[PDB]
């Protein structure tokens, strides 16, 4: 036979192993087909009945959760599209920290509806117009269905039963109990000030008994080892130092020169002298447990003993400044004895076992403290890692709602009612954008749809009875999950709800990812490296 | 030989019979190679 | 087609068939340690890629030697570890009830039925089964100082009654419980030492309150020096005693033959100060951390004194424990009150090597067992099952609850979630009843393994737990069933508590897995 | 649901496994296999093994502990008699 030889120009110079895509069929409809398979990967982990996963990554790691960031970033995406959508859900954790999956199911189908308009005869830019009017729409609309807001952020019971639901997302049956310990957690470190640090509470997870026997503690824990005689003190006066335990030297290289024999035997008794003046100086003013971050010398243990001094020497940078924190005290970047200022204070310092860990302890009695640490039990490491997931996104929630104090229901009920009032408003509108308005309504019946076949049921009828009781000026009723036939409850009594401003950020970046994604014409990759 | 092997590859071993002619053939041909250099009139 | 979404070589499967899969996979893994549960259990052989060989009967030892890579196999290897770190025994029977669950529930998973309401069965059941161990277990608030040690007794006997030492657990159920309420109140681990020295028979292990290690490096003059004290006084040091440069960063500039000579004479007038500040202070016997010199050998061995040098951390700690002084790395402030003391002090042959021996100690918060036997791995089993026996007195020192054992608890867990099932229902009653009826895997393996017929003595089981006898479990010796709480075979409540709940969480967490992904290489 | 072969050990396809009562006959087998080897060396009018090491040096002995010290062995049991010599002498 013969061969089609090539085309002059571009295709004759084109390098060895560069793909060059051009034109709506082999461009656009290919990248649509990958954002729609990328959806449909991730669509099955959505909603309080979602099925746990499995990843393995490159390095033979095991990961069980239903977190779409987590399972998004232990997978490996070769596709330019599917990155972009996975950059867009990685930015919507940054900013909020809950609402990973609404982006991708959204995108998703917001991508699938813009492809059968292109398919009829409507160009991407009308495409394109249609979904941003439709989007600034939304934005208007949806204040108008803010209920319930937050009353008061230092009410243990009204904390728990705004973060009920956020856990309740993805530990079902374990909820009440995951938010009353992360109610008191979040109450106990709230300052006067509304500034509220994520990173003041810390988590420590313990092999052992089940998940019923987690607790929180008004203080620091480390899986350490005290290094002295000393294990146990009853009102504690710390001191904190930076520099090691030991006695100095130059900077410059030193050495120590000697012409006779009197300071040949006088050196080594003069140095003890000074390390034992040094550690009783620091033991007069009353401190009783010493911390350091470096070395500590054995005569420095001795005298240490000696004295009735606790060491404990722990070795992170930042686990030192958090101890400081919460003690109230100032790291010495040189040994000397402390001034009352600089002095911290706590209650009880001492060593423990729990469950094959040898751990160390500094608690206090008081309710606000500066931190509070978590320690969670459990029988797999796998499950304290998802216990901890759970745990970082009640407390992201709760720092959400100290920024603001809005509420909207959930459940698909602002789902109905923003497609809905979308839909009407683009039935007025005259002109070839009324397609995309409209295209735009009906993307937002894919998250109660995905909880509907999720649970189990038949989607379609669960959708229309929702419509024909939202007709009737009902805008608080959604999706029922504890019945096994398609129903709908009233939201607001059953006090399902989420936060404003993590719908508002969802709806935002899916849009602007959707319409990036649509903007591209051709595409010209390098062989890979 | 049982069917159970109690020796690493290359270990080997010799029972009654085969030990006594091994043992006896190497002490002969020793003898015997160095039997010609006796006597005055031996060689070399 | 022409770009794919993720690399090439990524494997998923989803549905029914990938947790079908998981579900076969634990029965292999349950399989693999059947045969080591009861009185009448075998045990293992395991070799390893250099030919070093594992003796063991242990189920978390077992599967710690498996290399299992199967990601669902994988939850009951974590689970026996768990068990084992939290309580120390029962790690075969969580593996097999996890498997019996999953076992159980496997045709209803086949018949397209939710995994959601199978979880919330099995937390229902795990909750009842949990209240109702609490409620039915025996304790004895004010009860003795003397039958607070017959129930440890009778707990360790029961632990030691499957393991390779079975016929002498009278023998070491005495030491053990010794060995227990010898230690402080923390009950540090550490604090009890293990030495194993071949040769001998079993019956000659024994247990020194005191202290016991091995013979250390010698040098020249260590044979001229005494063996045997009666009331010495003991110092512990970290000072290292031998002629030496005095610092690394040191260096000497001298000009004149006298101030060299002076120079010369000042180290052996250092080295013998320290000597001499020892000797002075009355200690007969010395160690050190550190090593000790053969002039410091010499000159000890010239005044009737015993040193010794390079010791372990842990068992010089051991001994400051027992004797009572405290460690120096200064010997310019020898004092009394930092001399260790003890009533008799050896060193003896044992098995071909040299012991030294504290002993007479009456204060002392610590203890060191001599363990004989005829091989490594004997000797390392005997370590294993002396582990297990510790730790079971240790939580029953903390908690004093106890059940009889031999299937009677789990025939009548069984009995109450069958009769609760019956109350309710739905697909709750069929669930409630498989978790109901996966319990007396316990009692069938104990028969299977015995060589019984154990569908006949599980009828006479279930016959006599419903007619009103809520202790009555398999008798192993008679053939039949006997009440295991007037036989002696007892247990603390924690073993089977903590045994429910972690086989349970790990039966729900592979039944909630929906598909598994594998990523390149 | 097609259970096809699925990996649950690493090296699976390589590695064997004996249970049963063959074990239990293979272990006696060298256990026998031992004690007949070292039968001849009994008494007053035994005869002596003569070892060759790895380098290639003659030993000739009647000491049974030595004997079994320097036979190199692959069988778990064999090593375990071996052991046994070992602690006894
Ligand atoms: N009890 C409940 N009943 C109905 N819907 C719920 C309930 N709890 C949470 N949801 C819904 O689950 C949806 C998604 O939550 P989730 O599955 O955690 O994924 P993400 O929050 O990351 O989008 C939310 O829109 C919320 O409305
Ligand atoms: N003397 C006995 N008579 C009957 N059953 C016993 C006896 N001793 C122990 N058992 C049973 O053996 C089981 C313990 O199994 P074992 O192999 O020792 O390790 P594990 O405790 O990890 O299962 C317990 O369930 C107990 O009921
Ligand atoms: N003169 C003798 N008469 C009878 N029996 C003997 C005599 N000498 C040794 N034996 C027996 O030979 C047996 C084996 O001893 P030996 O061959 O020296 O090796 P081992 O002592 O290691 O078994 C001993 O049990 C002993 O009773
Ligand atoms: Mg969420
Ligand atoms: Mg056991």
């Amino acid at each position: 036979a013969l061969h089609v030889p090539k085309a002059p120009g571009f295709a004759q110079m084109l390098k060895e192993g560069a793909k060059h895509f051009s034109g709506l069929e082999e461009a656009v409809y290919r990248n649509i087909q990958a954002c729609k398979e990328l959806a449909q990967t991730t669509r099955t982990a959505y909603g309080p009945n979602g099925m746990n996963k499995m990843v393995i990554n490159h390095l033979e790691k095991l990961f069980v959760t239903n977190d779409a960031a987590t399972i998004l970033r232990e997978l490996e995406v070769q596709h330019p599209a599917a990155k972009m959508i996975v950059m867009a859900s990685h930015m919507q954790e940054q900013e909020v920290g809950d609402g990973t999956n609404f982006v991708l199911v959204f995108a998703g189908a917001l991508l699938e509806l813009a492809e059968e308009l292109l398919r009829i005869g409507l160009s991407v830019s009308e495409v394109i117009e249609g979904y941003e009017i439709a989007c600034r729409k939304a934005h208007e609309i949806l204040p108008n269905l803010v209920c319930c807001s937050a009353k008061n952020l230092r009410d243990i019971d009204e904390v728990s039963s705004l973060l009920r639901t956020s856990i309740m997302s993805k530990q079902y049956g374990n909820e009440v109990f995951l938010a009353k310990l992360i109610a008191q957690a979040c109450v106990s470190i709230f300052p006067d000030s509304g500034h509220f640090n994520v990173d003041n509470i810390r988590v420590c997870k313990i092999l052992g008994s089940g998940i019923s026997s987690s607790s929180v503690l008004h203080g620091m824990v480390f899986k350490k080892e005290t290094e002295g005689d000393v294990t146990s003190v009853k009102d504690a006066k710390i001191a904190v130092y930076s520099c090691p335990f030991d006695g100095m030297i130059t900077e410059t290289k030193g050495t120590v020169l000697i012409k006779t024999a009197e300071e040949l035997m006088n050196f080594s008794k003069g140095e003890e002298n000074l390390m034992d003046a040094q550690v009783k100086a620091i033991a007069d003013t009353g401190a009783n447990v010493v911390v350091t971050g470096g070395k500590v010398a054995d005569m420095a243990l001795h005298y240490a003993n000696k004295y009735n001094i606790m060491l404990v020497r722990l070795n992170s940078k930042w686990d030192l400044r958090r101890l400081c924190k919460t003690v109230g005290a100032t790291a010495l970047p040189r040994l000397t004895p402390p001034v009352l200022e600089e002095m911290g204070h706590c209650d009880s310092v001492y060593l423990s076992e729990v469950g094959d860990t040898q751990v160390v302890v500094f608690k206090h009695e008081k309710e606000d403290g500066a931190i509070s640490t978590i320690v969670l039990r459990g029988s797999t490491d796998n499950l304290m890692d998802d216990i901890e997931r759970a745990v970082d996104d009640g407390v992201n929630t709760f720092k959400v709602l100290t920024r603001d104090k809005r509420l909207v229901p959930g459940g698909g009920a602002t789902e109905i009612e923003l497609a809905k009032q979308i839909t009407s408003y683009g039935e007025t509108c005259p002109g070839l954008e009324q397609y995309a308005i409209k295209k735009f309504a009906e993307a937002f019946e894919a998250i109660p749809r995905a909880l509907a076949e999720n649970s189990g049921v038949k989607a379609n009828e669960v959708i229309s009875k929702l419509y024909a009781v939202h007709q009737e000026g009902n805008k608080n009723v959604g999706l029922d999950i504890e019945a096994e036939v398609p129903a709908v409850k009233d939201m607001l009594e059953a006090g399902i709800l989420d936060t404003y401003l993590g719908k508002y950020w969802a709806i935002k970046l899916a849009t602007n990812a959707a319409v990036t994604v649509l903007r591209v014409d051709q595409i010209i990759m390098a062989k890979p490296a | 030989l049982a069917p159970v092997n109690i020796f690493k590859a290359g270990a080997d071993e010799e029972r009654a019979e085969t030990a006594r002619l091994t043992s006896f053939i190497g002490a002969i041909a020793i003898g015997d190679l160095v039997k010609s250099t006796l006597g005055p009139k031996g060689m070399d | 087609t022409p770009v794919i979404l993720l690399k090439e070589g990524t494997d998923s499967s989803q549905g029914i068939p990938q947790l079908v899969s998981n579900i076969s996979a634990c029965q292999v893994i349950a399989e693999a340690v059947r045969t080591t549960l009861g009185p009448r259990g075998m045990d293992k052989l395991i070799v390893d890629g250099r030919g070093k060989a594992t003796i063991s009967n242990d189920g978390a030892t077992i599967l710690k030697l498996l290399d299992v890579v199967h990601p669902a196999a994988k939850t009951l290897v974590d689970i026996a570890k768990s068990q084992d770190a939290e309580v120390g025994d029962g790690t075969t029977s969580v593996t097999l009830l996890a498997a019996e669950f999953l076992k159980q529930v496997k045709p209803y998973v086949e018949e397209g039925l939710h995994p959601q309401i199978i979880i919330r069965a099995f937390r229902t059941a795990t909750q009842l089964a949990v209240n109702k161990i609490k409620e039915i277990a025996v304790t004895v608030k004010k009860a003795d100082k003397v039958e607070q040690r017959k129930l440890l007794e009778k707990c360790a006997m029961t632990a030691l009654s499957s393991k390779l030492i079975s016929q002498q657990k009278a023998f070491f159920a005495k030491m053990v419980v010794d060995a227990v309420m010898m230690l402080d109140d923390l009950l540090q681990l550490k604090m009890i030492g293990i030495k194993k020295v071949q040769g001998g028979a079993l019956e000659d292990s024994q247990l020194v309150a005191g202290v016991a290690f091995k013979k250390t490096f010698s040098y020249a003059g260590f044979e001229m020096q005494p063996k045997k004290y009666h009331n010495p006084k003991i110092a512990l040091l970290n000072v290292e005693l031998e002629l030496k440069a005095e610092k690394d960063n040191a260096e000497i500039r001298v000009h004149t033959v006298e101030d060299y000579q002076a120079i010369v004479d000042a180290e052996w007038n250092i080295l013998y100060d320290k000597l001499e500040k020892i000797h002075h202070s009355g200690a007969k016997v010395v160690l050190s951390k550190l090593p000790i010199g053969d002039v410091a050998t010499q000159y000890f061995a010239d005044r009737d004194m015993f040193c010794a040098g390079r010791v372990p951390e842990e068992d010089l700690k051991r001994t400051m424990m027992a004797c009572g002084g405290s460690i120096q790395t200064s010997v310019n402030a020898l004092s009394a009150d930092v001399l260790g003391r003890c009533q008799v002090f050896e060193e003896t042959q044992i098995g071909g090597e040299r012991y030294n021996f504290f002993t007479g100690c009456p204060k002392a918060k610590t203890c060191t067992f001599i363990l004989r036997g005829g091989a490594e791995q004997f000797m390392e089993e005997t370590e294993r099952s002396l582990h297990d026996a510790i730790m079971i007195v240790r939580r029953a020192i903390k908690n004093d609850s106890v059940v009889a054992g031999g299937g009677a608890i789990e025939m009548e867990l069984s009995k109450y979630l069958r009769d609760y099932s019956r109350t309710i229902p739905g697909k709750q009653q069929l669930l409630i009843g498989a978790y109901a009826k996966a319990l007396e895997i316990i009692p069938r393996q104990l028969c299977d393994n015995a060589g019984f017929d154990a569908t006949n003595i599980l009828n006479k089981l279930r016959a006599r737990h419903a007619q009103g006898g809520t202790w009555y479990g398999v008798d192993i010796n008679n053939e039949d069933i006997a009440d295991n709480f007037e036989a002696f075979v007892w247990e603390p409540a924690m073993v089977r508590i903590n045994a429910l709940t972690a086989a349970s969480e790990a039966a729900c967490l592979i039944v909630s897995v929906d598909e598994t992904i594998k990523n390149p290489r | 649901e097609y259970g096809r072969p699925f990996l649950i050990i690493k090296d699976q396809d390589r590695k064997s496994r004996l249970m049963g009562l063959e074990a239990l006959k293979s272990h006696i087998m060298a256990a026998k296999a031992v004690a007949n080897t070292m039968r001849t060396s009994l008494g007053p009018n035994g005869l002596d093994k003569m070892m060759v090491d790895k380098d290639g040096d003659v030993t000739v002995t009647n000491d049974g502990a030595t004997i079994l010290s320097m036979m190199d062995v692959d069988h778990q049991i064999a090593k375990l008699m071996v052991e046994l010599s070992k602690s006894q002498d």
